[PDB]
């Protein structure tokens, strides 16, 4: 399919007072890779990120249009954006192309700007929002990511075991996929700091 | 129009000495179902020209509406001018040709009869904008069936009286009743003269079935 | 779907089944197939459901606005003219089987037929719908000129019951309406 | 997807389920399918999930605009007329199957709306993929002018018939009871499907995953 | 017009132990958006040391099972002994290839003991290529089960974890946990879980319920 | 079909293309140029359809020159690359899409050299080497074998010659000649043309 | 899928990967794609799994009968020809088969290539698969007829590693066989993740 | 094409139109749509012309040979069994609308229906053909159990005349046949 | 069979304590035309097993012919053996599977009920050779409509008496009359016991239409 | 795609083909042979599908050798050519047609040299020169320009070299090497291989 033209995998997972998000690194046309440093996770303010997967054209295009609407929002209002407000903003942007749709499926993760409350959601390619309490996934290798997260997720987890859970979920699911791989990057954010780690994955 | 829903059938027409006579039946078939078996398919335009049509009937009511307005619009001027039957044949040709060029045609086939200035007129109009004049016309299957009966008489005798012409149509309308699956035994005959336009009522035919007793 | 309309000396008589189906499943078991437009003019609709609901609301808007200007009761032929304008213009887009009937002060009872093409014709009696082909030879062997009202209520009830027995898209319950100078007598029948 | 509604002697009970699927994979175990319209009118959605969400917010925006300009309580026939006239203009491209219910000055009113723009007023309706299973319970066990708990028992039974048919839900049967004065809204009304417990040891170690490059960034 | 195939769902799991083999499947038989029955196990005891599972189009699963049981008897009256586990896997590949141009729409996994008393699992494809593995998951929920068993059984992508072989009791709770997680996200899975255990003492069966939606 | 190559160095960018302009069997022109000097430190390579290469790339060619005359200074190679991607993606969902494949070579005074990759679906990438065409398949694994990030410009021409001789061996098309540029802190320098005595 | 084979002074080298996919889904990582026909013949699996598995097993059934009747092993050109005639009868019916035949012969080393289309050709170097064109570059740059034994082991092991890097349908382990005059011998089988640390330094 | 068959106490009554058409042109103006098989068994045929002529000659060959062996008059159910064997076997190849009727010494009058599928069923009365859908609701409102012969000749004559008036593929002339124990009374009617 | 001409509709079946009860209607619809409104769709096989079918009816008369011969052929031996209801379910499966493999299938869907050796039996046979056993079965739209009413009672109560089961079918046959476009208000009920096979006559339903007075 | 050439002399026949066995991008074999010695004075050139060339031409190869062993003398090149045409035309209206293009070169003791042409629709022709493939278009007008019926075998090799160098110039495929035979009153003699230093 068109979603299977470049591959990709984005996973988010909710912790106790923190939230983690991960993605792969491979960029390539259908069977031939090109590079291993393709960005799929974009910062939208502090303690609030977004992940994109699907057609690599619409990954870079939507991330620039959303940044266009964000900076105009944060200047007419002195405050920063709330995580629910971004989800309503993205779903508006996708539904405007109702019949010419962008081929991407976003994943939003972040904390509350005032309190510590984590937030995860994901959307369809036309903008049906969906908030959960445990994890959201998107990409070509979706079913592999559901099988790992249903077994490894625990309700209240420190940032140590949250890191080890989403690492073991992403490493085992992506190695079963063919068109995803070549490295995995992990952002784990919290109230005090932001930790970015890259994992030792199979480069085949 | 891409799909004609309710259709008519063949329409005849032939000149004679001092007038034109036109006949058609009164049937509104829908596919094979003879659904509307009492309708009129001949329109009396003002005093000299006269129109019958085939093909789709809902499109015929549209042209019956538009031509009805144009005749009224000239009579209100009162300048002593009217549309000649050749002028209606010119206007109707440009209406059909412009309509197919938008690829949204009018599914009809129309016969225009008229008598003006001591001259008979008998004109054909196709769906695709093909138009000509002839001393005898026939649409539908009547171009295959009744048309050789018309041409044999006119080549053997170029002019016809009114009683010869009216008798000759009733023979051709009889033959169309035998061998057309969309025919009906109830038709009407319209005739222009110098006295005006006259439309006869729902006439009928007389059939023979003596060959049914044969094996 | 089978619809029915017979005029008589006083006014007209209308009738229909219900059974709005979708493929081979009945979506609506009981359905008002006949619709008021003005106080004396009804229509019964056939074909696509969403098309004929949209057309009948537009004609009611136009005819209802038109009579308040004239300060006169509308003509039945005026109402049948408005359905012809929408169906002939928006052909290749709609599947409508409208039959318009109703009493008029100038002309009494009238019945008009607007099939899927877009033509309009006045008839003494008119039927339509998918299951109309089955009672189609019963109706002209049984019809007789100069009926009363109670005969026409008996006439259409036996006429609709044969198609409702037979056609799979038809059946359900019989809805009838009698329109005259006095009032509108609507009733729901089974038998 | 299974939604249903009924009209009892005083008001309207609506019911729905809590599953959204993608292909043949359960995407959501808890999706709210009963949408707000006005303080007396609610709506259930079926079909394309994003088409029902964007439609049910537009009409809910206009009725708030209309009632605040008028100064009185909205009518259900106003919400019916807006929806059937919107969906006809898109020629059924917007795939939305809706069940509309509310209590007016005139009383309770229940509608069902098809994505081409055909509407029906009925005492009880079912929509969705599991609508055929839920209509079995209504057509067997409906009687006119039921009481309160008799109606809530019927709808919770009819939705459960669709859940144990395929494409049911990770069942959290939802109910919205609309009356002349009291409004109810119950998300976990009945939870019949419980996930079994996990019986395995899944010992994770702080350091059982190799890391190539770490990075720390403080905040404030 | 007439199409000769339809999909019925199902999920088959097999694990080769050190001296055992475990074959498990659900009992749901579905078609389209309907449930035919909630009691239809996919396990089949061929011999006392060999259990096969069959998924896919159900009409071919009934045919192919009856062909195999006939040819077991044809071996035995001709050779005075029962077939081994590896001999059945070699025979089945010829049967599946024999209809190469009108194929069986069946996924097959054969689990059982070898001649040395150790576990053996042979996976298949609808045309008849096979190989011996330690564990395979076939059927509709196959993509939801392979990445987890690579973590627990194969110990892939794990650092500084020793390789203890899978005991029998530890392998039981792994099978019971993967189907609970699979029944949440797959719609073609539920209503029961039939488990067959092949040891040197016979074949044990065990049934664990699942969610019924 | 035709070929591009993108060897990136520590302080230089080595690019090369072919010189063939064939028409369906015959080879009409054997000294064709596919190299477009956008600025004094930015080249542009374009491979695509018969008309879309000249129409699109000259639209970018004259539009970057407008930025120079109007502001007085030159675009960075990053912003110049990221302006081109905006023009395909806007013109993609239209009745007239452009079907070309690009790669960009630039030198910055602040960021040093740069190489970018472009698909006909307008995806950007920052690569240490790239290639296009059917010859991209055979050759880039050679270039993946002997690449060193700290490589000299003399080794890079030698590695380019290794990369082209195997395309002379096992590739069905003819491709005799190959024009070569180089970009450094001074500007675009033209290296000598690469041809092949086959047997 | 990526296989390669080349002959040199000291016999024939055969190497292949071990990844088998199904669409975008990886079935396994431990597929033996080099089919051991005899103690003196080797065949590959490239394009179609059961097609290459069946007809080469049917060829191994055939060459044994030839040895029992004539009291002599079959030649490599003969076994390549028998496989070409069996496949050609099913031409157009949709078989996928792209294997290679390797073995020592009375004429010396032997290397033939067989398609499902009927391209029976000999040669010195071949590489078949989806990631085959990634192997022709790195192998032909390093190939010589006078390579050493340990040098030729490092060449084929490098060439599969560069193929599995760029291609998405190639991975797993790297098998390696060596055809000697007396018979074939298995050399080694290395994982790519172990070769990644060795080759990167 | 419209065919008709009604049994009564003595025997059966058959009837049909003629009008063999091809597209919209009548090829044959008058046509024997009903065909003798044995002295007491007729059939009336519908569907393709060249198919039903070929089938009826084969059944006449088989049934005519079969009764000379038994030295007995054949059963009507035996004749209807032979059409079922050819139509069910050579389905997807034929378009046949056969109705078999006739008097039998063991059983009196019988009417059997073999539609295009290949099934066989006994009925009190049976119709068929293209224009059979139009009189299809007339016939069961008019049918009455326990008719005489002269009523059934009046019944089928009014029944066929409604479809012949209406259906475009039907019409022409009415051919009737009365089969009883005495003889066969064939007549050609118009009205 | 590529095109089913004359078709039936849904067939119900449910076990009870000491027998199996099966119902189906008496309609032979041709597309939408309810052409043959008096036919039997339930065949009484010898004394214990019993068959009803859906789909094409001309194919059903073929299997009615073949199964009728096989039962006669065993009774003439007189060896004290008969076909068990499970054996008919086995034979009919192989007949359907062999028929689709020639790509010339039998357009049916069949329900086999039987009571032998104190054991009830209720089996399904698809067109494509898909067969299983169940305590309750339904074909056609009844798999969507009447099947949830069957399963709710059997899960709440696993065994049923004969009066409970026969009453429960008449409820499900009523519901199929409301919402199936190919239904008919005339059906028959067949029941096996240890006393044999018994077929009840053309029963009818009782409908409610009080919601028609609502708007 | 691949190439054949058929220069006929007064007492000799000069034939040449190419040596390429490509697979869809790559060139698997560069010393491939397309020349089949049917007899001691008859060659056979075969160009067609992937399998039909080897299967059909070896069927003719072994069948002409049967005529030699069984009768004791050799077929004429006329009858040997006209037997091949009978085998395509019989096997044409079948489920297995052969799609090959042939040309035949023979010498007779009574009739001298001979050259025949063969289509994949099995039409015979007696030509003074012929060619197949896509390179047949560019080259045979050169051969039509400088042909003389009374030409020497030294001019014919020179005319062959003119005929091949323009295929080196304006033809998109690679085609580096070309094997050459010659047939005279003695038998098939192999001339030297023709290769090309391009630049």
């Amino acid at each position: 399919s068109i979603m299977s033209y470049n591959g990709g995998a984005v996973m988010a997972m909710k912790g106790k007072n923190c939230v983690a998000i991960a993605a792969d690194r491979r960029f390539g046309i259908q069977a031939q890779m090109v590079t291993t440093d393709f960005q799929k996770i974009f910062p939208m303010g502090d303690r609030l990120y977004i992940g994109l997967a699907g057609l690599a054209t619409d990954v870079q295009t939507v991330a620039q249009r959303l940044k266009f609407r964000l900076n105009l929002y944060e200047l007419k209002e002195g405050r920063q954006i709330k995580p629910y407000t971004l989800m309503s903003m993205v779903a508006n942007l996708l539904y405007e192309k109702r019949f010419g749709p962008y081929y991407t499926e976003p994943v939003i993760a972040g904390l509350d700007p005032k309190t510590f409350k984590p937030f995860i959601c994901s959307l369809d390619l036309i903008g049906c929002p969906m908030v959960t309490d445990d994890f959201v996934v998107s990409g070509t290798c979706a079913e592999q990511m559901y099988g790992m997260c249903e077994s490894l997720w625990e309700p209240n987890m420190d940032p140590d075991h949250l890191f080890e859970t989403i690492s073991q979920a992403m490493l085992n699911a992506v190695d079963r996929d063919a068109v995803s791989g070549m490295g995995v990057i992990v952002h784990i954010i919290e109230k005090d700091k932001i930790t970015t780690r890259t994992l030792k994955a199979r480069m085949d | 129009t891409q799909n004609p829903m309710v259709t008519g059938t063949s329409v005849l027409g032939v000149k004679f000495e001092g007038g034109v006579v036109i006949a058609a039946d009164m049937l509104g078939s829908y596919g094979s179902l003879a659904r509307f078996r009492n309708i009129s398919r001949i329109m009396r335009v003002n005093n000299s020209t006269m129109l019958g049509a085939s093909g789709d009937y809902a499109d015929f009511q549209y042209l019956k509406q538009v031509l009805g307005q144009m005749v009224i619009d000239e009579e209100l001027l009162g300048d002593g001018h009217s549309y000649s039957p050749r002028a209606i044949h010119s206007w109707l040709t440009r209406a059909m040709y412009s309509r197919r060029s938008k690829m949204n045609p009018l599914w009809n086939t129309m016969v225009i009869g008229g008598y003006a200035d001591g001259e008979s007129f008998l004109g054909y109009v196709d769906m695709l904008g093909v138009a000509y004049e002839a001393p005898s016309l026939a649409t539908g299957y009547g171009a295959y069936l009744a048309q050789p009966l018309l041409r044999e008489v006119l080549e053997k005798q170029p002019v016809l009286s009114q009683t010869e012409a009216r008798d000759l149509v009733e023979r051709c309308m009889r033959v169309l009743y035998y061998r057309d699956a969309r025919s009906y035994n109830r038709f009407q005959i319209a005739t222009v003269t110098e006295k005006g336009v006259e439309i006869e009522g729902p006439l009928s035919t007389e059939t023979n079935w003596d060959i049914a007793h044969m094996i | 779907t089978t619809i029915m309309a017979v005029q008589f000396d006083g006014g007209v008589v209308l009738g229909a089944d219900s059974r709005t189906t979708t493929g081979s499943y009945i979506a609506n078991r009981v359905t008002d197939k006949l619709t008021p437009i003005h106080d004396r003019i009804f229509c019964c609709r056939s074909g696509s459901a969403a098309d004929t609901q949209a057309v009948a609301d537009a004609v009611t808007y136009q005819l209802g606005f038109h009579s308040i200007e004239l300060n006169e009761p509308p003509l039945v032929h005026t109402a049948a003219s408005l359905f012809k304008e929408m169906c002939y213009r928006y052909r290749e887009d709609l599947m409508a089987g409208i039959i318009i009937a109703g009493w008029d002060p100038q002309e009494g009872g009238q019945v008009y037929s607007v099939p899927m093409g877009g033509m309009m014709v006045r008839q003494s009696f008119a039927i339509g719908g998918s299951g109309s082909s089955y009672i189609y030879g019963y109706v002209d062997a049984t019809y007789r000129e100069g009926m009363t009202k109670e005969e026409c209520l008996q006439f259409t009830a036996n006429a609709l019951a044969l198609a409702m027995e037979r056609d799979g898209s038809s059946g359900g319950v019989i809805r009838l309406a009698a329109i005259a100078e006095s009032g509108v007598e609507r009733q729901v029948l089974l038998g | 997807t299974t939604i249903a509604g009924v009209v009892y002697k005083d008001g309207i009970v609506l019911g729905a389920d809590t599953r959204a699927t993608e292909g043949m994979v359960v995407a959501d175990k808890n999706c709210s399918k009963i949408h707000f319209i006005s303080p007396n009118i609610y709506c259930c959605g079926a079909g394309t999930a994003a088409d029902t969400d964007m439609t049910t917010q537009l009409i809910s925006s206009n009725l708030e605009l209309h009632s605040l300009s008028t100064g009185r309580l909205p009518r259900v026939v106003t919400a019916n007329r807006m929806l059937k006239q919107m969906l006809f203009r898109y020629q059924g491209y917007i795939g939305a199957a809706l069940v509309l219910g509310g209590v007016d000055v005139t009383g309770p009113h229940l509608y069902s709306i098809y994505p081409h723009g055909s509407t029906d007023k009925l005492p009880y309706v079912t929509m969705g993929s599991g609508s055929l299973a839920a209509m079995a319970v209504f057509e067997d066990k409906f009687r006119p002018d039921m009481e309160e708990e008799e109606a809530k028992n019927l709808v919770s039974e009819a939705i459960a018939a669709g859940i144990f048919n395929d494409l049911g839900s990770g069942s959290n049967i939802d109910l919205c009871v609309i009356s002349k004065n009291k409004l109810d809204f119950l998300r976990p009304y009945t939870v019949p499907n419980k996930k079994g417990t996990r019986l395995g040891r899944y010992r994770c170690e702080k350091g059982t995953t190799a890391v190539l490059t770490e990075k720390i960034t403080p905040l404030e | 017009r007439f199409s000769p195939y339809v999909f019925n769902g199902g999920t088959i799991l097999a694990i080769a132990g050190e001296d055992f083999a475990i074959v498990a499947s659900d009992t749901r038989l579905s078609e389209g958006f309907s449930i035919h029955t909630r009691d239809s196990p996919k396990c089949y005891k061929l011999t006392d040391k060999t259990v096969i599972g069959c998924s896919g189009f159900h009409g071919d699963c009934l045919t192919l099972t009856k062909i195999i049981e006939a040819r077991l008897k044809m071996y035995k009256h001709s050779n005075n002994k029962a077939m081994t586990t590896g001999a059945i896997a070699a025979m089945l590949s010829t049967i599946l290839y024999s209809r190469r141009f009108f194929p069986y729409y069946v996924y097959n996994i054969i689990g059982g003991l070898d001649e040395e008393g150790k576990g053996a699992v042979y996976s298949f494809d609808p045309v008849g290529s096979y190989q011996r593995d330690s564990f395979k998951a076939g059927g509709s929920a196959s993509a939801m089960l392979q990445p987890l068993l690579d973590n627990q059984v194969g110990f892939k992508n794990m650092q500084n974890v020793e390789h203890v072989p899978l005991s029998l009791d530890r392998a039981m709770r792994l099978v019971k946990d993967v189907f609970i997680s699979a029944a949440e996200r797959d719609v073609y899975t539920g209503d029961a879980l039939r488990i067959c255990i092949v040891t040197k003492e016979g074949i044990r069966e065990e049934t664990v319920s699942l969610r019924k939606d | 079909m035709e070929y591009l190559i993108g060897i990136q160095g520590p302080d230089y960018v080595l690019v090369a293309s072919d010189r063939v302009a064939a028409s369906n069997i015959v080879q009409m022109k054997d000294d064709h140029d596919k190299m477009f000097k956008m600025s004094e430190k930015i080249l542009l390579l374009c491979v695509g359809e018969a008309g879309d290469t000249v129409q699109f790339a000259e639209y970018i060619q004259k539009n970057v020159q407008l930025y120079k005359m109007r502001n007085g200074y030159e675009l960075s190679p990053t912003a110049a690359a990221n302006f081109t991607r905006r023009n395909l993606a806007d013109c993609l969902r239209s009745r007239t899409p452009y079907h070309v494949n690009l790669l960009l070579a630039g030198y910055d005074e602040h960021e040093g050299p740069a190489l970018y990759y472009m698909d006909y679906l307008a995806a950007l990438a920052k690569a240490p080497f790239a290639a296009h065409g059917y010859g991209a398949f055979l050759t880039l694994s050679i270039l993946d074998r002997y690449y060193t990030p700290t490589i000299s410009r003399e080794r890079a021409v030698e590695l380019l010659r290794k990369c082209l001789e195997e395309l002379q061996k096992r590739f069905i098309l003819n491709l005799p000649t190959f024009s070569v540029r180089i970009i450094d802190k001074n500007g675009i320098h033209d290296l000598d043309n690469i041809s092949f005595p086959k047997q | 899928t990526t296989t390669l084979a080349f002959k040199f002074r000291h016999g024939v080298i055969v190497a292949a990967d071990s990844r088998a996919t199904a669409g975008a889904y990886i079935a396994s990582q431990t597929v033996k794609k080099v089919i051991e026909i005899n103690p003196y013949l080797l065949g590959t699996m490239a394009g179609g799994a059961a097609d290459c598995s069946f007809w080469e097993r049917l060829l191994a059934r055939q060459c044994r009968i030839y040895e029992l009747r004539n009291k002599e092993r079959i030649s490599v050109a003969a076994a390549s020809k028998l496989l070409a005639n069996m496949v050609y009868q099913y031409k157009g019916m949709g078989l996928s088969m792209g294997t290679m035949i390797c073995g020592w012969d009375k004429r010396g080393p032997g290397l033939y290539y067989v398609d499902s289309e009927g391209n029976r050709i000999s040669g010195a170097t071949f590489s078949v698969g989806s990631g085959s064109v990634y192997a022709y570059g790195v192998m032909d740059r390093g190939y010589s007829y006078d390579l050493e034994v340990e040098q030729a082991y490092d060449l084929a092991r490098r060439a599969i590693y560069q193929a599995t890097y760029r291609d998405a349908y190639s991975g797993g382990a790297v098998n390696l066989y060596h055809v000697r005059e007396d018979g074939w011998i298995r050399v080694s089988s290395d994982n790519v993740a172990d070769l990644h640390e060795k080759y990167s330094g």
